[PDB]
């Protein structure tokens, strides 16, 4: 497979 | 003319199935703009994104960009309400979230379609003037620090910042993105640093209108909406930043041809090869990065995965480009390894290198080229239609990269050949710059040094020129063939004309005890798409642990037989999903109709006769062997749920009795399950999309017949067809199961209060109460008390039973928890009493709304028909009926409802609490609380309680 880590506020 | 705004348009190219309306525009002070009109839509949204990020933190407080995000929501000057932002949201149907990437911060939300202005003003006011609350701020940075604190055990996150440290040094990629309590308020505060200002800085010197992008969607005009932005977001200053640049590579060759033996938290396996390139963003238009990917990536015949996963050495296979920054991206081809895939390493990334020499030696293929760009173009024109939420989100950020009338188009469209770009790129896949990363557990204890921020066991070895010279002098591997023709590609998009007797839900089309068929033509989408949904059931499928291991491989060894063939499918915009239910199996086949009976069909005869090959079965069953023990390293919070849903339902086999079920399941006893289990079966099934009742007919029929004949399946019993129950706690009573979580060093925590069954009515009253209490336990739990990161409050339903749940992961003790979520409870109460009448009618309608939001692509709709099959009650009307009912409801009758059922006093109050402990164990306080049983065995826990009834259907 072709390709397509972020902080995030709320889960 | 109008001097708010620096320009407008031209035309934004949309697909021609789009109704909605744009129009691109940049602002005076230099924010470019998109907006959306879509008069259809039940909420509107908005979003923006700043082009600063992680890699702009201070180096002497890391984290800040990203601790600055959460500020943002916590109060500004015109709006110094704490959580003025997250109530008003809450009040009117909406949501909001935001994420911090190293070069973007982007903010989003959705609401209403009534009320889009009033959530607009209150967002905007975030860029505009901010408190940054010092009170607020000593407190969210717990949040942050809970927040790291989840991803420190994660092997995804450790892999992560593990490429960032290997790198230069201080290359500001090697940043710590995320922060923690120490970054942020610990070191500052030892180094005499005032955090609220640095906010304030950081706020005033990088938050300019230069750096921003905005989109916003609602029910007005065009015109409308551009008065609109106009208005609020011509106070953005533009202190004209100039937007940061990454030129040089933190991979310099000091960092290349090296290494890295890594220990896991996991047992897992995995080759991470990964070259160092250019910033090919710039090239868009030609992309060959995706022409590189696609092929190195192929997983169809002749393509690399197919022979390492031939030769026994790898499962799987990702290739392809991965963004850094701009100034540098990734080109990686990652891998898991089997048990001898990992001692024949060196000879997987030859024949790597050997694939790639294969691509050199014949060259850039334009056809190719033509078949990605014809996929895309189709793609987009039957794209389905997005949330207003996610897609203002997603166009705000690629609104800095391309042209405004592009923004649409530019990530799906291809319109030049470059065999140069092709060429250039694939001349630096060379062995001489290479960085091999390998993860597995056998590195444990021949470890040397260690990662800064997540503590990563590893190793650092400079890769012997031995070997670069036998990569580099890379023969043709005669097993390596460019893929082939897609045969998938669908041609057919013809949009079938709506029959006479078309129904608005899916009707009953065929009764047999074979077969129960659902059937609904698309009346509102009108894409050559189609979803067809199956459920086999049989007894066979869970009726021991031993027969649910044999279920899994069964489907997971078929998946793996088809892989080659349905990869070719897959990129041609037609997927399916296959797995074993507690029922069952369940299938599901998605995409455009075209070639979908031709899948079908491939599948159910493959399925139906299966030839297992035996080194898959012991390559696959190592595989499952520990994805079963990895569950051990996961989040204290899906624990606890884990622990509950066993609790709570009739039958459900342990993770820990599928382990000593597996030792047995042997070969021969597999290979002899498989026909059992097709023996007898019912299958239910879904057929939703562009196609007609006698389509959907053949469809069903040809699956059956499929059956009967391979297999020669007759049908099941219908006493055979019931599920499974949930246990019926006893009133006023208090049970508690506890276990400790040995990797994570959170404590995990469930409480259920059990209301009755799924009633029109008693369903409404759970999720009017759940609504209500929704914003106030995120604002309380967390904002507030700082309990951690994840807080969770909302509806719990299985087996036909519901239930009020609260989830939350926690460094603090479970007992601990379980006061505070009862001290809220008590806090709720006595608000609900001192709540307006009009402020109980508009908590109503926010839920009315959002269970009156009708889908909008087809699988969505899709969900919503099959959750009620699935459910046995196909209440299809449901949303008209249970919204109807609910604004009768008064504001006592919710009141009685607590008191009754969920208070502390309540005569039938239902209460189990699972209590995940960590690796190692003024405000409002609790009521006093019974001592709860302790559950020491699950089964006799459950052998000892009554068990619910199953609901009647429609
Ligand atoms: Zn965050």
């Amino acid at each position: 497979a072709p390709m397509g880590f972020q902080t995030k506020r709320s889960k | 003319n109008n001097p708010a705004i620096k320009r407008i348009g031209n035309h934004i190219t949309k697909s021609p199935e789009d109704k909605r309306e744009y129009r691109g525009l940049e602002l005076a002070n230099g924010i470019k703009v998109l907006l959306i009109s879509d008069p259809t839509t039940d909420k509107s949204s908005a979003a923006l994104d700043v082009h600063i990020g992680s890699l702009s933190d201070p180096p002497n407080i890391a984290g800040l960009s990203h601790f600055l995000q959460h500020m943002l929501f916590l109060g500004t000057k015109k709006y110094p309400k704490e959580n003025e932002y997250s109530q008003f949201l809450s009040e009117h149907a909406g949501s909001s979230n935001a994420f911090t990437s190293g070069e973007h911060t982007n903010y989003y939300f959705d609401v209403s379609h009534e009320h889009l202005e009033g959530a607009l003003d209150r967002f905007a006011q975030f860029f505009l003037s901010p408190l940054f609350d010092e009170s607020a701020k000593d407190r969210e940075v717990n949040a942050v620090d809970s927040e790291h604190e989840k991803n420190v055990m994660n092997d995804a996150w450790r892999l992560f910042q593990l490429e960032k440290a290997t790198g230069n040094p201080k290359h500001p990629f090697s940043k710590f993105g995320t922060g923690n309590k120490y970054t942020l308020e610990t070191r500052p505060n030892q180094e005499g640093i005032d955090v609220r200002q640095e906010l304030l800085k950081f706020h005033s010197a990088y938050y300019s209108s230069n750096l921003m992008a905005v989109v916003v969607l609602g029910r007005e005009s065009l015109d409308d909406l551009t008065n609109l932005v106009v208005k609020l977001f011509s106070e953005v200053e533009n202190k004209n930043v100039p937007l940061p640049e990454f030129p040089e590579h933190p991979f310099q060759e000091e960092h290349l041809k090296q290494l890295y033996k890594i220990v896991p938290i996991k047992d897992i396996r995995n080759l991470y090869v990964t070259f160092p390139i250019p910033d090919l963003q710039k090239y868009y238009k030609s992309n060959p990065g995706h022409y590189l990917g696609h092929l190195i990536g192929h997983e169809g015949p002749g393509s690399l995965l197919s022979e390492l996963k031939s030769k026994g050495w790898v499962n799987t296979l990702v290739g392809g480009q991965k963004e850094g920054a701009r100034g540098f991206m990734f080109f990686i081809i990652n891998v898991d390894l089997t048990e001898e895939g990992l001692l024949h390493v060196e000879d997987i990334i030859l024949h790597m290198f050997q694939y790639i020499q294969k691509l050199r030696a014949e060259g850039p293929q334009e056809w190719v080229f033509q078949e990605l760009k014809d996929l895309n173009a189709v793609a987009f024109r039957f794209k389905d239609k997005e949330r207003p939420r996610g897609y203002t989100s997603k166009i705000a950020g690629i609104l800095h990269y391309y042209p405004l009338e592009e923004v649409l188009t530019a990530e799906y469209l291809l319109e030049e050949f470059r065999p140069d770009l092709i060429e250039m790129v694939l001349d630096k896949l060379r062995p001489e710059n290479v960085r091999v990363a390998i993860v597995s557990k056998s590195f444990e204890g021949k470890t040397d040094r260690t990662e800064e921020w997540y503590g990563t066991q590893y190793k650092q070895e400079a890769i012997p020129d031995e070997v670069i010279k036998k990569w580099q002098n890379a023969d043709l591997n005669g097993k390596f063939k460019l893929p082939t023709k897609n045969e998938f590609i669908p041609t057919n998009f013809e949009i079938l004309p709506l029959e006479k007797e078309a129904t608005p839900y899916p009707a009953l089309i065929k009764d047999t005890a074979m077969s129960k068929l659902w059937f609904k033509q698309d009346d509102k989408f009108f894409l050559p798409k189609a979803n067809l949904n199956f459920e086999f059931f049989s007894p066979f499928a869970y009726v021991d642990p031993l027969h649910s291991n044999m279920a899994y491989l069964y489907l997971e060894l078929l998946k793996d037989s088809l892989n080659e063939y349905a990869y070719a499918a897959e990129l041609a915009g037609l997927s399916y999903d296959l797995q074993n239910t507690i029922y069952g199996m369940y299938l599901s086949v998605k995409g455009y109709n075209d070639k979908q009976p031709i899948l079908l069909k491939k599948i159910i005869e493959k399925m139906a006769t299966f030839e297992i090959d035996e080194k898959r079965f012991e390559i696959i069953k190592e595989a499952y062997m520990r994805s079963l023990n990895n569950f051990r390293a996961e989040q204290p919070h899906q624990h606890a749920m884990y622990y509950l849903r066993l609790l709570m339902t009739e039958v459900a086999w342990t993770k820990d009795e599928l382990k000593e079920a597996l030792d047995d399941v042997t070969l021969p006893r597999l290979k002899a399950f498989i026909p059992q289990l097709l023996s007898r079966l019912h299958i239910e099934a879904l057929l939703h999309g562009n196609i007609t009742k006698q389509a959907a007919l053949g469809i069903m029929q040809m699956v059956e017949d499929t059956l009967i004949e391979h297999a020669h399946t007759k049908p099941l019993l219908p006493s055979q067809l019931v599920r499974y129950r949930e246990v019926q706690l006893p009133d006023r009573g208090w049970f508690v199961y506890q276990q400790r979580n040995e990797v994570h060093n959170n404590s995990g925590i469930e409480i259920y209060y059990q209301t009755d069954m799924q009633s029109t009515s008693e369903n409404m009253f759970l999720e009017l109460f759940a609504q209500i209490i929704s914003e106030p336990a995120f604002n309380t739990l967390r904002t507030k008390e700082q309990l951690g990161y994840i807080v969770f409050s909302g509806p719990r339903r299985a087996n036909g039973i519901q239930g009020l749940r609260f989830i939350i992961q926690s460094e603090k003790p479970p007992h601990y928890l379980e006061s505070r979520v009862e001290a809220f409870l008590i806090t709720m109460e006595k608000s609900i009493e001192d709540m307006t009448e009009e402020a109980f009618q508009k908590h109503i309608q926010a839920l009315a709304i959002r269970r009156l939001d009708k889908p909008k692509k087809l699988s969505a709709e899709s969900a919503k028909y099959w959750g009620e099959i699935i459910s046995q009650q196909y209440n299809f009307d449901r949303d008209n009926t249970e919204v109807a009912y609910l604004k009768t409801l008064t504001k006592e009758d919710i009141i009685k409802f607590y008191k009754e059922m969920l208070a502390v006093d309540a005569p039938r109050r239902h209460k189990v609490s699972v209590h995940v402990l960590a690796r190692e164990m003024n405000l409002s306080q609790a009521p006093a609380l019974p001592q709860p049983e302790v559950i020491q065995n699950m089964t006799e826990f459950k052998r000892g309680l009554p068990l619910f009834p199953l609901v009647k259907p429609h």
